[PDB]
C-alpha cells in the first residue's frame, strides 16, 4: 500500500539481462527513468506516470502488452475520447510486431478475439456492473490522461 | 462436493504421480445466486463485454 | 605512535634491537591507541603518521576503520603540493596498496578493480608490487581469466620471494589443469606459520583447513579412492579449530556421491549444514529432492526463506530454472494460487523450452480464473514438447469450463 518517490537520478544499467526473456529492444534509445518504469513493471508492483505528451510516454504502453503477451495476461487501454481510441489503436497496429488488438464501439466490437482491447471509460465501467469476460483475463489496465 | 485433482511425482515431476483432494466454500458455481469467487461457470449467454 | 609502533608486540619490529602469578609491566600495545584519535586528528599535512595509522588497522582483520584517513591521506600533501613544493614518487605506490585493498576484500563481489590505472602506474620497471598480486589476485583468480592467471603467480619475486602464502599460490587456484600433487606440496610449504589456538590468529588456519581439503579432494580424479576416503581428516578439522564453518560439509556433500556413492551421510551433510546456514547450490536442490519426492512440499516451502533470498545466490542460479520451481511449486499444492504466477514468469524468462514452468503456470491460471490464458498456455506446451499427454486433458477441461465443445471431440480422441 506504499507509494515511494523515485528520485530519477539513479539507474540499473543491465537492461540486456534485467529482463531475462527476449521481450523488446528498440533502435531509438529510451530515457533512463522510463527503463526503470519497465523494470518496476516486471516486479509486480503498480505504476504511475506523471510526464508530458510527445516525449516517449508510450514506453509504458509498449511493455504493457509485451510483458502481458509473453506472460499470458491481457491489457485494456482506456481513453475518455473516442478519437483517441482510434488513434492509439492505429499506433498499436503500427509499432508492435503481430499483436491481436481490439476496439469496442456501440454497434459491435472490432476484432472479437482480441488480446489487447481498447474502450471508453463508460464502456470500462460497464464491465464491473455487468460482469464482463475480460476482467478475468486482464491484470495490468492502462489508464489514459489522469 | 468432491473434486478430482492430480499433482506431481517429485523433483522435476512433469506429470506422473498424483494425490487427490476435496474443496468446500459458499455454494454451487452459478451467477444466479451470487458466486463472487472468480472461478465460475461461463454460460452460453454472454457478449464480449456488455 | 611511530616509536611506540617500533616497540610493538605483533608485527616484525622490536624495542631491543633498535637501541644500538606475578603481573608484568612491559611496553604494551594499548598505550599506542590513545594517540591515534586525539592528537593526530588536529594536525594537518601529517602523512607518515596517517600511513602508519592506516597500516596497523589494515592487515589486522579490518577493512573499514582506515577508510576515513585514506581520503584524508590523499588530501594532506596533494593539496599542500602547491604552496610547499615537494617530490612524490612513492605516494602513488603505498596508496595503491592502502586504498584498493580496503575495497577488494571488504566488498567481496563489488569493487575489485578499484585502482584501474594506479596498479598500471607501479607495474612498469619492477614487474609489480605486493598490491599488484594482492588486489589483482582476485581479478585473475576468483573471477576466472586464465591467460596470465596460470603463468604469472611468482610475480611477487622482486619484493619478497620467501613470503609464506604468496609463493604457494602457484598451484592452489591453478589446480584444475593437472598440477594437484604440486599444489598440495606448496600448500604444505605454506602451512608452517602461526598455528594458533584463538579467534584472531587461528582464522588463517581455519581457512587453510578448507584450502588444502579441496586440493586433497581434487587430487584423486585427475581414478583411485585412496585420498577420497582420507580427505575426511582435513574437512573434519575445518569444523573444529575456529568455531563455526559452513563450507566444510557443503563443499564435500555432493562429493560423497561420486566414487563410493555414499548417499547415506549425504542426508546428514545438509542436515549438518542446516546448523550453519546452507545458502548454496547443492543443499536446497537436495532438500527438495528428498522432501518433495515423499511427497511433502510443506518442508520444501521452508527452503524458499534462503533459496532466492540470498541475493548473491541469484548470479549463479539464473542459467537454469531450478530455484524458481522449488519456491513456486511449494505454493501450488498448499493452495494459494495468486503467488504462483510471478515465480513462473521469471522461470519462463529463464527457460523458454519447458513443460513444468508452463503447465504449472497454466494450472494456476486455470484455478485463478484466467481460463482463456490457460488455453493459450497449454496448447503451447503441445507446440513446445512434441506431444504431451497431460496438457490435452487440462486443455479439454479448460475448453469445457468456458463452454466450447468444438475441439473437445478431436482432442479426447488422441488421449
Amino acid at each position: 500500500e506504499w507509494a515511494h518517490v523515485v528520485d530519477l537520478n539513479h539507474k540499473i544499467e543491465n537492461f540486456d539481462e534485467l529482463i531475462p526473456n527476449p521481450a523488446r529492444s528498440w533502435p531509438f534509445e529510451l530515457d533512463t527513468f522510463q527503463k526503470e518504469a519497465v523494470y518496476h513493471l516486471e516486479q509486480g508492483d503498480s505504476v504511475f506516470v506523471a510526464a508530458h505528451t510527445s516525449a516517449g510516454k508510450t514506453v509504458v504502453a509498449e511493455y504493457a502488452i509485451a510483458m502481458a503477451h509473453r506472460n499470458m495476461t491481457k491489457t485494456i487501454y482506456t481513453s475518455p475520447i473516442k478519437a483517441l481510441s482510434n488513434q492509439k489503436f492505429r499506433d498499436f497496429k503500427e509499432t508492435f510486431d503481430d499483436v491481436n488488438i481490439g476496439l469496442i464501439t456501440g454497434d459491435v466490437q472490432i476484432n472479437p478475439d482480441a488480446n489487447c482491447l481498447i474502450m471508453t471509460t463508460e464502456i470500462l465501467r460497464s464491465m464491473l456492473y455487468r460482469g464482463a469476460d475480460l476482467i478475468r483475463d486482464v491484470e495490468f489496465v492502462i489508464f489514459d490522461e489522469v | 462436493r468432491t473434486s478430482y485433482q492430480f499433482k506431481r511425482t517429485g523433483l522435476e515431476g512433469k506429470i506422473s504421480g498424483y494425490k487427490e483432494e476435496v474443496d468446500l466454500k459458499e455454494v454451487a458455481n452459478a451467477n444466479a445466486s451470487n458466486s463472487l469467487s472468480i472461478t465460475r461457470s461461463i454460460n452460453h449467454n454472454q457478449n464480449s463485454v456488455r | 605512535i611511530l616509536y611506540s609502533w617500533l616497540s610493538s608486540k605483533l608485527s616484525k619490529y622490536d624495542i631491543k634491537s633498535l637501541e644500538s602469578d606475578d603481573i608484568e609491566i612491559g611496553l604494551l600495545e594499548e598505550e599506542v591507541v590513545t594517540v591515534l584519535t586525539e592528537n593526530i586528528v588536529k594536525c594537518k599535512n601529517n602523512i607518515l603518521a596517517h600511513r602508519i595509522l592506516c597500516q596497523y588497522y589494515l592487515l589486522t582483520k579490518e577493512y573499514e576503520a582506515a577508510l576515513p584517513y585514506i581520503k584524508n591521506g590523499i588530501s594532506l600533501i596533494a593539496y599542500n603540493i602547491k604552496d610547499l613544493g615537494v617530490h612524490l614518487p612513492l605516494t602513488k605506490r603505498e596508496f595503491s596498496l592502502d586504498l584498493a585493498t580496503v575495497y577488494t576484500y571488504v566488498d567481496a563481489p563489488k569493487d575489485h578493480n578499484a585502482a584501474l590505472k594506479l596498479y598500471d602506474n607501479i607495474l612498469s620497471g619492477d614487474f609489480s608490487n605486493i598490491q599488484a598480486k594482492m588486489g589483482k589476485g582476485i581479478i585473475f583468480i576468483e573471477r576466472k581469466n586464465w591467460k596470465d592467471a596460470m603463468t604469472l603467480l611468482t610475480q611477487v619475486h622482486e619484493q619478497s620471494p620467501n613470503n609464506l602464502e604468496v609463493l604457494s599460490e602457484l598451484s592452489w587456484s591453478k589446480a584444475h589443469m593437472g598440477y594437484m600433487d604440486e599444489a598440495l606440496a606448496g600448500l604444505d610449504t605454506v602451512i608452517k606459520g602461526i598455528k594458533g589456538m584463538d579467534l584472531r590468529s587461528i582464522d588463517f588456519r581455519a581457512l587453510n583447513l578448507w584450502r588444502q581439503a579441496k586440493v586433497y579432494i581434487m587430487k584423486h580424479a585427475s581414478a583411485k579412492q585412496e585420498n577420497v576416503k582420507c580427505a575426511f581428516k582435513l574437512l573434519i578439522q575445518s569444523i573444529k579449530i575456529l568455531d563455526t564453518f559452513a563450507p566444510g560439509f557443503s563443499t564435500l556433500g555432493d562429493i560423497y556421491c561420486h566414487y563410493y556413492k555414499d548417499h547415506l551421510r549425504a542426508f546428514k551433510c545438509y542436515f549438518k549444514a542446516f546448523d550453519l546456514d546452507a545458502g548454496d547450490y547443492t543443499a536446497a536442490k537436495y532438500i527438495t529432492e528428498t522432501y518433495a519426492s515423499k511427497p511433502n512440499w510443506q518442508a520444501a516451502s521452508s527452503i524458499a526463506s534462503r533459496l532466492i533470498k540470498g541475493e548473491k545466490a541469484k548470479a549463479e542460479l539464473r542459467s537454469n530454472n531450478w530455484p524458481f520451481r522449488v519456491v513456486g511449486i511449494a505454493h501450488l499444492e498448499k493452495q494459494e494460487e495468486s503467488d504462483s504466477i510471478e515465480w513462473f514468469q521469471s522461470a519462463l524468462r529463464v527457460d523458454p523450452n519447458d513443460v513444468e514452468s508452463w503447465v504449472g503456470l497454466g494450472q494456476a491460471y486455470h484455478a485463478c480464473g484466467r481460463i482463456e490464458a490457460s488455453i493459450k498456455v497449454f496448447d503451447k506446451a503441445i507446440q513446445l514438447r512434441p506431444s504431451h499427454t497431460f496438457a490435452q486433458y487440462f486443455k479439454a477441461i479448460s475448453l469445457c469450463d468456458v463452454g466450447e465443445y468444438l475441439e473437445s471431440l478431436d482432442i479426447l480422441e488422441k488421449v
